[PDB]
């Protein structure tokens, strides 16, 4: 459930990257991600 | 058994500005407001040359005066953002509120503010980019220089 | 000669930033990563 | 004859002080090229 991330609050932290944030999901620094470009109307559907 | 989602973390973006970098120590950065109204900014350079001359057979020049009208260069930038019509609906409706409206409404407020906020970050960055590309397109390689 | 040319007389609220300066040829030259604005971005760094 | 002072780049060789001079500073943007060339 990515809505539980993007709708609830979070924790402002310093992050780090090897290469790149959109390459982190295409070269797969992590698997089971979620990528979206237009601001998602799905999180507004509760 | 349980899935146990831990602390839902977030980045907060690196707040850059072109004054804050060292590009504006090479950029004399001026806000102007009729820049959509202007065409092409000219600059007159009045330039004297020296006049050393002597000799009997040596071609002595005249006093030579050089004005050069060096032009500006428009290079506008444009980043898109977008706010969902679902976001506009859950802003402008603000319906019968049993707190799942209010969470969603504050989410919509933070959504628009986050989008315009990151958009202004993109504006700063894009001004960085086109100032750098103008310096590159008007900076020769140094073996030539 | 104009004592205030229009690009010259641009008043400004000064602050400071920690810039990596170096002296060469008795010319104080700053040094700049633009990595900070091009990390995790779509635009390739134009100095590359 | 009255005098003044000027900032000359002077050098010492063999206990003889010798002045040392740029002349490009009077041949910049000049039709006459520098005769030291």
């Amino acid at each position: 459930n990515w809505t539980a991330t993007e709708l609830l609050p979070k924790l402002d932290v310093p992050i780090d990257l090897l290469t790149h944030i959109k390459l982190s999901v295409g070269e797969e620094m992590f698997n089971n991600f979620r990528l979206y470009y237009g601001d998602d109307p799905e999180r507004y559907n509760l | 058994s349980f899935e146990a989602i831990f602390g839902t973390y977030c980045n907060k973006i690196e707040w850059v500005t072109f004054l804050g970098t060292a590009l504006a120590t090479a950029a004399h950065a001026i806000m102007f407001h009729d820049l959509n109204k202007m065409t092409t900014g000219k600059m007159l350079f009045y330039i004297q040359v020296p006049r050393v001359a002597t000799g009997a057979g040596i071609p002595t020049s005249r006093q030579t005066t050089v004005m050069v009208s060096k032009y500006s260069e428009k290079s506008p930038i444009t980043i898109p953002f977008e706010i969902s019509a679902a976001c506009l609906t859950h802003l402008k409706e603000t319906f019968e509120d049993t707190l799942l409206d209010k969470l969603l409404n504050a989410d919509a407020v933070n959504t628009v503010l986050r989008a315009v906020k990151n958009t202004a970050d993109a504006m700063e960055r894009g001004l960085i980019d086109t100032f750098l590309r103008v310096l590159l397109r008007h900076a020769p390689p140094c073996f030539v220089l | 000669d104009l004592p205030e040319s229009q690009f010259l007389d641009q008043r400004l609220t000064f602050t400071e930033t920690q810039m990596d300066v170096l002296k060469v040829g008795e010319r104080l030259v700053a040094l700049e990563h633009l990595r900070k604005v091009y990390k995790n971005t779509d635009v390739q760094d134009p100095l590359e």
